[PDB]
C-alpha cells in the first residue's frame, strides 16, 4: 500500500484486536519486543486483504454459526463454497470445456474407437489463454448426458438454468442479444472454485481438461 | 587429463561401434564381439559433444549405460553380456544455436522425456547480457595469450590432484542415524518444485533422480575424509539442484543463514536498533580465515539495511 | 479500439504507453530499491 | 522399489508360464503366460526385469538394437570346403524358461510382423536345403515398452500410444500399467524406503550381515501385509520342485456360470465408450487358474483360484 488514507482507516480497525494484553493487565507500559510474538498469529489472516474495507467485525462472526460440519467457507472466499443445486452444478463445470476447445477436436471424451494423429503427443499457443470461445447451444445437448449418473429427462426446469445463471453474473453474452436459433454464449469466472465443488459430489475435473495433456 | 576417456562428435559414431561392434572374421569365418569405446574406458568417463548431428538408433543403443551400466549385444545367437561403469558426459546443442527466449524450455532442445529421465543431473550453461560480464571475462584472455606460461597461479599442482585418486576408493564411508529424517523432508519440496502448474510441467524428478541425489551426498564427504555423513554436506548439492535449469551469490547465502538462526529464541529483547551487533555472534564461530574482520567489518551494516529502507 | 463491456478479469487485450528508455533511466532515482528486484529489472530473465 | 502392489502380482504368476496342454481336439493351442510392461520412463521399468532373471534357473535379457531378424530363432552356410550348417537365435537356447526383451517398442517394423511365429506354436520349421526338422521352444515374452515421444498420456488408449502393431497386442495376457504423479498422500514411504535400502545394500555392510553370520544391522521391511519376505535360497528350490510334480487336470465345476456373465458386458460396453471383451479372456481363465492352485498344491482346480483371476484380467 501507499495512500496515508487507507492506513488512516485500518490501524483504528486493528485497534480492538491488539489492546487485549493492556486491559487485561499482563503487559505493562514501555514493552514493544514482546508485544509481536502474541500478535504475529493474528496477522497472518489479515494482511492478505488489501485495499477491502469489507474486512470488520463480520468476517470471523460467520464462523460463530458453524458448530455442525465447519467444511464451508463463508467471508473469506466465500465463493469456493456456495450453495449448487443437483442439476445445476454441473452446467458451470459443463460450459467451462466448450469455451476453451475446438468444435472439432471433441470425439475424444466420447468416442474413443476413431483414430487419433497424435500432433504432438505447440504448448504455448493461444489456446485456453485468449478468452472463452463462443459456442450455441449444440454442444450442451451432447455434454450434460455424459457426466450425469443415469438419464436425465429435459423439461422445463432443465433449460431454466441457462437464462438464471445470466442475472447471477456467471455467463457473458456474444454482446447484442440474439434471436432464438440458438444463441452463442461465453464464460466468466475460471477453476477457482470448480475443484472445491467436484470434490464434495465425487468428481474429476483437471483430467477432463484439454490443455493438460 | 584422465587417461581413461575418449572423445568422438556426432556423424562420427553410428549405431554400433562405441558399444561392441560385431562381423565376421575373414581369415577364420566366424561372427566375433569387438569391443568398443565405452568398453575400454572402465571405471572412468566417456566424452561426446554436438548431440544434434545424430539419427535416432544410435540413441536407443545406449540406454543401457546411463542406468544399468551394462551392454548386452546378443546378435546372431552370439551371446556377449558385458558390463561398463562409464559416465555419459553429454553435451547438448539448441536447435537454432543459442536459447530463445520466446519459445518454452523444452522446444530448444532436442533431447526427448526417456532420454532425460535415465540421465542423472542436467546443468545449463548461465548466459549474461550485461556490461560486466565481457569485461571481466576479457582480462583473463589477454593475461593468457601476452604471458605464455605464467598466467597459471595454482595452489596443488597436477602432480599432486592424481595421487589423491586412489585414496577415495580406499575407506567407503558410511550413512548416519541422523540423516534418514533429513533426504525424507527434502524430496516432498522438490515434488512440488517439479509441479508447477497441477501435475506434471518440464522436469521430472521421481525415483531415478532421488537414487542420485543420495549418491551425491555419499561422494560429497570422501575427498574430506569423512567417515558418517553429515547434513552440512547434503545441502551442498541441495542448492545445484534449484540452478540446474538457468555479486549477488554473496547476498543467497546471507539470508539463508539468518532464517535458520531466529526459529528457536524462546525469549525475545532488544536487538532492533541500539545492538545491532547482537546479530554477529552467530556468525563469527565460523569464521576463521583474516580479511573476514576488517574488510567485512564495513559490510555487515550494508546487508542490515535491506530492512530498515 | 473497443472496451467490452462482458469482459472480466481474464479478457483485456491492453497494450502499453510507455517506452524502452524511460523506465531503465527512472530505477536510480526511485527511493528504496531492493536488491532482489533490481537484478530482475535489468536481466532478461535468464533464471528460473 | 517400494509401490505398485499390483505389478509384482503379475511378475510371480508369469514365472510358472502355466502347463501348454491340448484342449483341441486337432489344433495345438499354446498356454503360456505373456506379460507386456510399458510405464512412464522415470519409474524404473528395468529393475523390475532384472530381479526376476536372478532368482529363476534360466534367463536371458536382450535390447533392442542388438538384435533384429537374423540374430531371433534362425538364420547361413559354412563358406570354408563347401558346407551347409544351419543356426540358431536366442529364443530357441531359452526352452522352458523366462525370456526378457528390452526397447521393444523402438525395434524395427520389419522385425515386429515377423516374431509373432515364435509366439503360437513355441516350435520353428526351418526349410533350408530341403531338409525339414522341427523342435520345442517354450518362451514368455517379458518385454518393457515405452510412450511415443515424450512421456505417457492416460487421455489416449494403450493400444495407440505406443508404436507398437495391433496383431501383436492381442497376443498377450496381463496388461497392468501405472502412471506415476505428484500424490502428497503416498510420497512418504518412497522416499523411506529409498534411505532404508540404500544402507542395507551397501557392500560395507555386508561384512556385518553377509561376511559375519549370525548378525544383522537392519531387519525386514515393513510391509503392505505383514508377511514376512523370503531371502534367496527359498526361491531357488520352489520352481524345481511345484512345477514338476503335481498335474492339475481340466474339471467341470460352475464354469457355466461364466458363460452368461460375459454376455453382461458384451452388451453395456459399446454403451458409453470401450471396446468389448474378444473371445481371448475366455480361453486364459483355464492359466491362471493353475498357476495358483500350484502355490497351494493343489491337484485339480477349486472355485477359489478362477475367482481371483477374473480381477487380474479386468
Amino acid at each position: 500500500c501507499r495512500d496515508l488514507k487507507e492506513l488512516r482507516h485500518l490501524a483504528v480497525l486493528n485497534f480492538p484486536k491488539y489492546c487485549e494484553p493492556v486491559v487485561k493487565g499482563e503487559a505493562s507500559e514501555r514493552d514493544t519486543r514482546k508485544l509481536w510474538r502474541n500478535i504475529e498469529p493474528h496477522l497472518k489472516k489479515a494482511m492478505q486483504t488489501v485495499y477491502l474495507r469489507e474486512i470488520s467485525s463480520s468476517q470471523w462472526e460467520k464462523l460463530q454459526k458453524d458448530d455442525t460440519d465447519p467444511g464451508q467457507l463463508k467471508g473469506l472466499s466465500a465463493h469456493t463454497h456456495v450453495e449448487l443445486p443437483y442439476y445445476s452444478k454441473f452446467i458451470l463445470i459443463a460450459a467451462y470445456l466448450a469455451s476453451y476447445n475446438p468444435a472439432r477436436t471433441d470425439k475424444r471424451f466420447f468416442l474413443k474407437h476413431h483414430g487419433k494423429i497424435k500432433k504432438t503427443n505447440h504448448e504455448k499457443t493461444s489456446n485456453h489463454l485468449l478468452g472463452p470461445k463462443p459456442f450455441p447451444l449444440d454442444r450442451l445437448l451432447a455434454i450434460l448426458y455424459s457426466i450425469v449418473d443415469s438419464r436425465v429427462a429435459p423439461t422445463a426446469n432443465i433449460f431454466s438454468q441457462i437464462t438464471s445463471l445470466v442475472t447471477l453474473q456467471l455467463l457473458t453474452l456474444v454482446g447484442h442479444d440474439d434471436q432464438l436459433d440458438g444463441p452463442k454464449y461465453k464464460c466468466t469466472v475460471s477453476l477457482d472454485f470448480i475443484r472445491a465443488i467436484a470434490r464434495t459430489v465425487n468428481f474429476d475435473i483437471i483430467k477432463y481438461l484439454y490443455d493438460f495433456l | 587429463f584422465s587417461p581413461r576417456a575418449v572423445y568422438t562428435s556426432g556423424k562420427a559414431s553410428s549405431a554400433a561401434g562405441l558399444t561392441a561392434a560385431v562381423v565376421r572374421d575373414e581369415e577364420s569365418h566366424e561372427f566375433v564381439i569387438e569391443a568398443g569405446a565405452l568398453m575400454l574406458a572402465d571405471n572412468g568417463v566417456c566424452c561426446i559433444d554436438e548431440f544434434d548431428k545424430m539419427d535416432v538408433r544410435d540413441q536407443v543403443a545406449i540406454h543401457e549405460a546411463m542406468e544399468q551400466q551394462t551392454i548386452s549385444i546378443t546378435k546372431a545367437g552370439v551371446k556377449a553380456t558385458l558390463n561398463a561403469r562409464t559416465s555419459i558426459l553429454a553435451a547438448a546443442n539448441p536447435i537454432s544455436g543459442h536459447y530463445d527466449r520466446s519459445k518454452s524450455l523444452k522446444q530448444n532442445i532436442n533431447l526427448s522425456a526417456p532420454i532425460m529421465s535415465r540421465f542423472d543431473l542436467f546443468f545449463i550453461l548461465v548466459d549474461e547480457c550485461n556490461e560486466v560480464t565481457d569485461y571481466a571475462i576479457a582480462r583473463r584472455i589477454v593475461d593468457l595469450h601476452s604471458r605464455i606460461e605464467e598466467s597459471i597461479d595454482r595452489v596443488y599442482s597436477l602432480d599432486d590432484i592424481r595421487r589423491y585418486l586412489l585414496f577415495a576408493r580406499q575407506f567407503k564411508p558410511k550413512i548416519s542415524k541422523e540423516s534418514e529424517d533429513f533426504i525424507v523432508e527434502q524430496y516432498k519440496h522438490l515434488r512440488q518444485r517439479d509441479g508447477s502448474g497441477v501435475t506434471k510441467s518440464s522436469w521430472r524428478i521421481t525415483v531415478r533422480q532421488l537414487e542420485s541425489m543420495i549418491r551425491l551426498s555419499e561422494a560429497m564427504a570422501r575427498m574430506h575424509c569423512c567417515d558418517e555423513v553429515q547434513p552440512k554436506h547434503v545441502k551442498e548439492a541441495f542448492r545445484l539442484l534449484n540452478k540446474s535449469i538457468i555479486y549477488c551469490r554473496i547476498s543467497n547465502l546471507i539470508v539463508l543463514h539468518l532464517r535458520k538462526v531466529e526459529e528457536e529464541e524462546d525469549e525475545s529483547a532488544l536487538k532492533r536498533s541500539e545492538l545491532v551487533n547482537w546479530y554477529l555472534k552467530e556468525i563469527e564461530s565460523e569464521i576463521d580465515s583474516e580479511e573476514e574482520l576488517i574488510n567485512k567489518k564495513r559490510i555487515i551494516e550494508k546487508v542490515i539495511h535491506r530492512l530498515t529502507h | 479500439e473497443r472496451t467490452s463491456g462482458n469482459s472480466q478479469r481474464e479478457y483485456q487485450l491492453m497494450k502499453l504507453l510507455l517506452d524502452n528508455t524511460q523506465i531503465m533511466n527512472a530505477l536510480q532515482k526511485y527511493p528504496n530499491c531492493p536488491t532482489d528486484v533490481r537484478q530482475w529489472a535489468t536481466s532478461s530473465l535468464s533464471w528460473l | 522399489i517400494y509401490g505398485h502392489e499390483d505389478i509384482k502380482r503379475g511378475l510371480a504368476l508369469a514365472l510358472f508360464g502355466g502347463e501348454p496342454k491340448n484342449p483341441g481336439g486337432k489344433h495345438k493351442v499354446r498356454g503360456d503366460i505373456n506379460v507386456l510392461l510399458c510405464g512412464d520412463p522415470g519409474t524404473a521399468k528395468s529393475q523390475f526385469l532384472k530381479y526376476i532373471e536372478k532368482v529363476s534357473s534360466r534367463a536371458i535379457f536382450t535390447t533392442g538394437q542388438g538384435a533384429s531378424a537374423v540374430g531371433l530363432t534362425a538364420y547361413q552356410r559354412h563358406p570354408v570346403s563347401r558346407e551347409w550348417t544351419l543356426e540358431a537365435g536366442a529364443l530357441v537356447l531359452a526352452d522352458r524358461g523366462v525370456c526378457l526383451i528390452d526397447e521393444f517398442d523402438k525395434m524395427n517394423d520389419q522385425d515386429r510382423t515377423s516374431i509373432h511365429e515364435a509366439m503360437e506354436q513355441q516350435s520353428i520349421s526351418i526349410s533350408k536345403a530341403g531338409i525339414v526338422t522341427s523342435l520345442q521352444a517354450r518362451c514368455t515374452v517379458i518385454a518393457a515398452a515405452n510412450p511415443i515421444g515424450g512421456r505417457y498420456d492416460p487421455s489416449l488408449t494403450f493400444s495407440e500410444n505406443v508404436d507398437l502393431t495391433e496383431p501383436i497386442i492381442s497376443r498377450f495376457d496381463i496388461l497392468c500399467v501405472v502412471r506415476d504423479t505428484v500424490d502428497p498422500v503416498q510420497d512418504e514411504m518412497l522416499a523411506r524406503f529409498v534411505v532404508g535400502s540404500h544402507v542395507r545394500h551397501h557392500p560395507s555392510n555386508k561384512e556385518e550381515e553377509g561376511l559375519a553370520n549370525g548378525s544383522a544391522a537392519e531387519p525386514a521391511m515393513p510391509n503392505t501385509y505383514g508377511v514376512e519376505p523370503l531371502p534367496q535360497e527359498v526361491l531357488k528350490k520352489y520352481i524345481i520342485y511345484a512345477k514338476e510334480r503335481v498335474h492339475p487336470k481340466l474339471n467341470q465345476m460352475d464354469q457355466d456360470k461364466v458363460a452368461k456373465m460375459y454376455s453382461d458386458l458384451r452388451k453395456e460396453s459399446m454403451a458409453t465408450g470401450s471396446i468389448p471383451i474378444t473371445v481371448r479372456h475366455i480361453e486364459s481363465m483355464i492359466r491362471m487358474a493353475e498357476a495358483h492352485a500350484r502355490i497351494h498344491l493343489r491337484d485339480y482346480v477349486i472355485e477359489d483360484d478362477v475367482n481371483m483371476a477374473i480381477r487380474v484380467m479386468l
